[PDB]
């Protein structure tokens, strides 16, 4: 409690939104610094096909008719599991936190993805955890994203032993940190 | 937490370097692979490297740090490199898996030189080399077949089972684009023109991508030429002045089936062709008649699809079923196979990773990329 | 026992197969995955992976347990490598599977993949296992 939400907000792909894609950059950048020709390409892969990018938008600052990134998530398909989707980067504006948009990100994703037959959602997390399980998520096994592959590409594709050596890479990630793979049922 | 980034696919050839991020379907940078240096008369800098190099060529000597196919410059190659990440795509390696291109039959030593820079000088995350004629085959939807791969500088017939190149039976053939490009030069001056320095060299490649074709039969189409101008292009150079081309024009790329117009004794490219498949396994023999796939630019000329046939045809069992597969995209289509084969959740288990790189040393190349 | 040692090589679940095998004076199979293919392989095959002839099998093809391969590589008595990397062939469509063999002082180690398990997996942990058994004097 203590973080009711009182702002108008959509939740719409990046693609269809070109002209908010440098914005979205922006947001996330400054959580995840890595080069804006990276991030900026990374955006430019969302279609329909999944990878896709969700931003959470707010129609004006209340001054004029720029909209506001408040925040975004990256949703992907997964390897073997026709219903779950990986759900990767999720970050509300720095100046926005604290204000329920976190919570209604991640519900808007449950409604966009059952709206499209998903049933399970995954991620993985360390320091935010609680932020997930508050949320109804439980521990969980790894899976594999579906990375983005362009509509053009084929598509067509007896002496004794000695001791033996000292007698999960799934659960780490890109830095050898131990993280949790985290799931829920939609 | 934060998506992993995109990963890198770098396609190093003697003549250009494709560049570009996995799953596109077409490179972001395609630029010459060359480092120049002044030729005489600071300067502004000791070295000059792709765009720049070409850009001011007017007043450098350029050097080519791939012959052939194979690095033979590695301090200018490391120009290239850097150049790649920082000039032409503009990202940061560091933050990159990145996916290299090698040519076939690639010497042991050069291939862990190129794991060791890339994970010591370049800092990658993870990294990986494929043969480019495997990526080719990828591109056309297929994983057994025989590539031919004729670029700038290196002709290779590859024969591929199930993606594994087969280097026991790799043909290589020291002539390709830039040699028929020279023997343009040197015949048109022969038809009474004067093309000899390297920016006129320029010139005649132009010419020889936009008026050259291979004949489906040579003596008939010298015939032709002979008792008519019904084959004759004209030519706009660059100053206005205009040039007329007949049978120089499929005489240049005629070089590819008789490597003698250019003083090489050495087979053409359809005997190299039947020569590799005859040293293959013998239950796939059929697939790779059946699986001719063309790449490279010096496989663009008009014609070159019906003459291999032809010839393939005249070299093989009366009953074997060939075919040429030429796509057109084959000018790119070693990147495009790069970027299919890096996108590929099968290729997660097959980077080599910076971790992997400290326990073993450079040659885990030699383990897990063949 | 030797079993131990298959144990090992299947534990990470990338393989379908692994054996160990005696080359030297009468071969046989030390050790090997029970109901598979490695467990057949028999004198005549272990002579054609080791003999003198290291040009035929790439024309003929070779056989493990009698199970047809082509060789994609072949450094098996080569200092340094002793290693050969090969794909089975099959008929009808059905899958095939990359294969590493490596040559110890006395043994032969041979994995197969699963399906879809890249070659140079399977390279790496065949070469690993072979510098641990050259390491104690295997
Ligand atoms: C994680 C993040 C999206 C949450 O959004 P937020 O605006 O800060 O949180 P909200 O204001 O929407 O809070 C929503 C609910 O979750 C709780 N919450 C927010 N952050 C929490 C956290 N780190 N730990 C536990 N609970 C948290 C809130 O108390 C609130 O509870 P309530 O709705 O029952 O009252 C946001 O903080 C962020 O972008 N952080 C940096 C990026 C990051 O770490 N991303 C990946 C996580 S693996
Ligand atoms: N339409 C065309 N017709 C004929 N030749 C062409 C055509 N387009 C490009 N080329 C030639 O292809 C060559 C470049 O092709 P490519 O990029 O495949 O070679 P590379 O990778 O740089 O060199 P290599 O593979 O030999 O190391 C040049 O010689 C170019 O003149
Ligand atoms: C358009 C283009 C084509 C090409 O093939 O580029 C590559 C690389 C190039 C490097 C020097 C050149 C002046 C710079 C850019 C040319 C790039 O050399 C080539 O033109 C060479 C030189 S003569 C020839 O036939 N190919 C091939
Ligand atoms: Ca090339």
């Amino acid at each position: 409690a203590g973080h009711m939400s009182l702002a108008e907000l959509t939740l719409e792909p990046v693609h269809r939104r070109p002209e908010l894609l440098d914005a979205c950059a922006d947001l996330i950048n400054d959580q995840w610094p890595r080069s804006r020709t990276s991030r900026l390409h990374s955006l430019g892969q969302s279609s329909d096909a999944f990878p896709l990018c969700l931003m959470l938008l707010s129609p004006h600052p209340t001054l004029e008719a720029a909209p506001v990134v408040v925040g975004h998530a990256r949703l992907s398909r997964v390897l073997n599991q026709p219903q779950s989707l990986l759900v990767e980067t999720v970050v509300v504006a720095r100046a926005l936190r604290g204000r329920g948009f976190g919570r209604r990100l991640m519900e808007g994703l449950e409604v966009f993805a059952r709206a499209r037959g998903f049933r399970k959602l995954h991620l993985t997390t360390h320091d935010q955890v609680h932020f997930y399980t508050h949320l109804g998520y439980q521990l969980g096994e790894p899976v594999q994203g579906l990375v983005f592959t362009s509509r053009r590409l084929p598509a067509t594709l007896l002496p004794p032993p000695p001791p033996l050596p000292e007698c999960e890479t799934q659960y780490q990630n890109v830095r050898g940190r131990p993280i949790f793979w985290m799931e829920k049922d939609i | 937490d934060e998506d992993e980034t995109t990963a890198l696919v770098c396609d190093n050839g003697s003549g250009l370097v494709k560049a570009g991020f996995a799953g596109d379907d077409a490179p972001r940078a395609v630029f010459p692979s060359i480092v120049g240096r002044p030729r005489h008369q600071m300067g502004q800098k000791d070295s000059y490297v792709g765009d720049e190099a070409q850009s001011k060529r007017g007043i450098l000597t350029l050097k080519y740090p791939i012959e052939h196919g194979i690095i033979t410059n590695w301090d200018d190659m490391e120009k290239i490199w850097h150049h790649t990440f920082y000039n032409e795509l503009r990202v940061a390696p560091e933050e990159h898996p990145t996916l290299l291109t090698e040519a076939p039959l690639n010497p042991k030593a050069n291939r862990e030189k190129m794991t060791q820079i890339m994970f010591e000088t370049f800092n990658v995350p993870a990294m990986y080399v494929a043969i480019q004629a495997v990526l080719s085959l990828y591109a056309s939807g297929r994983t057994t077949g025989i590539v031919l791969d004729s670029g700038d500088g290196v002709t290779h017939n590859v024969p591929i089972y199930e993606g594994y190149a087969l280097p026991h039976a790799i043909m290589r053939l020291d002539l390709a684009g830039r040699d028929l490009t020279d023997y343009l030069m040197k015949i048109l001056t022969e038809r009474g023109y004067s093309f000899v320095t390297t920016a006129e060299r320029e010139i005649v490649r132009d010419i020889k991508e936009k008026l050259c074709y291979v004949a489906l039969d040579f003596e008939n189409e010298m015939a032709t030429a002979a008792s008519s101008s019904s084959l004759e292009k004209s030519y706009e150079l660059p100053d206005g002045q205009v040039i007329t081309i007949g049978n120089e024009r499929f005489r240049c790329p005629e070089t590819l089936f008789q490597p003698s117009f250019i003083g090489m004794e050495s087979a053409g490219i359809h005997e190299t062709t039947y020569n590799s498949i005859m040293k293959c396994d013998i239950d796939i023999r059929k697939d790779l008649y059946a699986n001719n796939v063309m790449s490279g630019g010096t496989t663009m000329y008009p014609g070159i699809a019906d003459r291999m046939q032809k010839e393939i045809t005249a070299l093989a069992p009366s009953t074997m079923k060939i075919k040429i597969i030429a796509p057109p995209e084959r000018k790119y289509s070693v990147w495009i196979g790069g970027s299919i084969l890096a996108s590929l959740s099968t290729f997660q288990q097959m980077w080599i990773t910076k971790q992997e790189y400290d326990e073993a040393g450079p040659s885990i190349v030699h383990r897990k990329c063949f | 026992g030797w079993n131990a040692y298959i144990d090992n090589l299947m534990a990470d679940g990338t393989c379908q197969d692994a054996a160990i095998v005696g080359y030297k004076d009468s071969p046989s199979v030390w050790a090997a995955v029970p109901g598979k293919t490695f467990v057949n392989i028999t004198p005549a095959e272990v002579g054609v992976l080791v003999g003198k002839d290291r040009s035929s099998f790439y024309v003929n093809g070779l056989t493990l347990g009698g199970q047809k391969c082509s060789v994609i590589r072949d450094s098996l008595l080569q200092d340094g490598e002793f290693s050969m990397d090969l794909r089975t062939k099959s008929t009808g469509g059905a899958p095939t599977f990359n294969v590493t063999v490596t040559k110890t002082d006395k043994t032969l180690v041979l994995l197969m993949g699963k399906e879809g398990v890249h070659g140079g997996l399977i390279n790496k942990k065949c070469y690993e296992m072979a510098s641990h058994l050259r390491r104690s004097q295997y």
